[PDB]
């Protein structure tokens, strides 16, 4: 199947509390591998997945140097758009940015792409072609004047063509044991009573890996999807998912309803009952 | 390998 | 902008007394990103809780797992608090274990 390698970084301003809070999270597929945190004591790029432990001193050092220069440049961010926005300097605000690149199970690009926000809305992003940007607002629209006359563009799509693929080829091969395995849903029905002659049944699927998954709930072979609670899909603590899906339903006609659960690690899909 | 210039906005 | 998180506690595996589990407590679809998330033993603040797994979705919202190694017994109860702008109070979430 395909995969990803992805990095999610946050600034967020704190006010006469001294420098803004920075972090970096990386990801391959749903895995987080790699982190930056600016208010550890020491503050490094450190491994978060067991098989980064096959890169040497250099990657670290190198890694911690970008995140450092990196923070600083958000730190200015932040500044300039209390000029763009007409915002005080009292007020905490945050910039996001998610970049990433994905490959088919053959190693080759299907796509890369960087989306950045401010305080929770869209700001700029790079379309599809890698090679243009699209801006949400006037101040995104200086930003994108100012990227365009730079070439970043190029810069950013030779990276995400090229050095992104490389090291998610790298980190597939160095963490196989960890990333190219299937672990199977175990499933189980859980019964609550209602007021009104009323049950709510809940498929639980634990244990899990990749996080793709699919819960159902059937009635004489028709889908329950408008009448279902779900929860999104969630990390157990251990690199494994978890995920649930309930439906009320008649009391005494608890029989007549199946929780259907597909999974690339169930050869045939699960269907259980009460 | 992340990212190691982000420009300013 | 702003979004109240959803908070939701569960075990690893279902829970049996006197064997080793994962508590998870997974906060999600929160802005601002300023928030403070406890781990509760008996009304108490568990020391060795690792955060993890810090994201966001396509809307920006943020998403961030707590977790700790427990072992679960009849008479333990366990809760996740969380602090939040979007909050009046701060929210206490009780592992309902029979969910």
């Amino acid at each position: 199947g395909p995969h990803s390698l992805r990095y999610f970084v946050t600034a967020v301003s704190r006010p006469g509390l001294g420098e803004p809070r920075y972090m970096e999270v990386g990801y391959v597929d749903d895995t987080e591998f790699v982190r930056f945190d600016s208010d550890a004591e020491n503050p490094r790029y450190e491994p978060r997945a067991r098989w980064m432990e096959q890169e040497g001193p250099e990657y670290w050092e190198r890694e911690t140097q970008k995140a450092k220069g990196n923070e600083q440049s958000f730190r200015v961010d932040l500044r300039t758009l209390l000029g763009y926005y007409n915002q005080s300097k009292g007020g905490s605000h945050t910039i996001q940015v998610i970049s990433g690149c994905e490959v088919g199970s053959d190693g080759r690009l299907l796509r890369g792409y960087q989306q950045y926000a401010y305080d929770g809305c869209d700001y700029i992003a790079l379309n599809e072609d890698l090679k243009t940007w699209t801006a949400a607002d006037m101040a995104a629209l200086i930003t994108k004047h100012k990227w365009e006359q730079a070439g970043e563009a190029e810069r950013l799509r030779a990276y995400l063509e090229g050095t992104c693929v490389e090291w998610l080829r790298r980190y597939l091969k160095n963490g196989n044991a960890t990333l190219l395995r299937t672990d199977s849903p175990k499933a189980h029905v859980t019964h609550h009573s209602r007021p009104e002659d009323k049950v709510t049944l809940r498929c639980w699927a634990l244990g899990f890996y990749p996080a793709d998954i699919t819960l159902t709930w059937q009635l004489n072979g028709e889908e329950l999807i408008q009448d279902m609670e779900l929860v999104e899909t969630r990390p157990a603590g251990d690199g494994t998912f978890q995920k649930w899906a309930s439906v009320v339903v008649p009391l005494g006609k608890e029989q007549y309803y199946t929780c259907h659960v597909y999974h690339q690690g169930l050869p045939e899909p699960l269907t259980l009952r009460w | 390998f992340a990212p190691g210039n982000y420009p300013a906005w | 902008i702003q979004k109240t998180p959803q908070i939701q506690v569960y075990s690893r595996h279902p829970p049996e007394n006197g064997k080793p589990n994962i508590l998870n407590c997974y906060v999600t679809q929160f802005h601002p990103p300023h928030i403070e998330i406890q781990m509760l033993k008996n009304g108490k603040k568990i020391p060795k809780v690792e955060m993890s797994d810090m994201s966001f979705s396509k809307d920006w919202s943020f998403y961030i797992l707590a977790h700790t190694e427990f072992t679960p017994t009849e008479t333990d109860t366990y809760a996740c608090r969380v602090k939040h702008d979007s909050m009046a109070e701060p929210k206490t979430v009780y592992w309902d274990r029979d969910m």
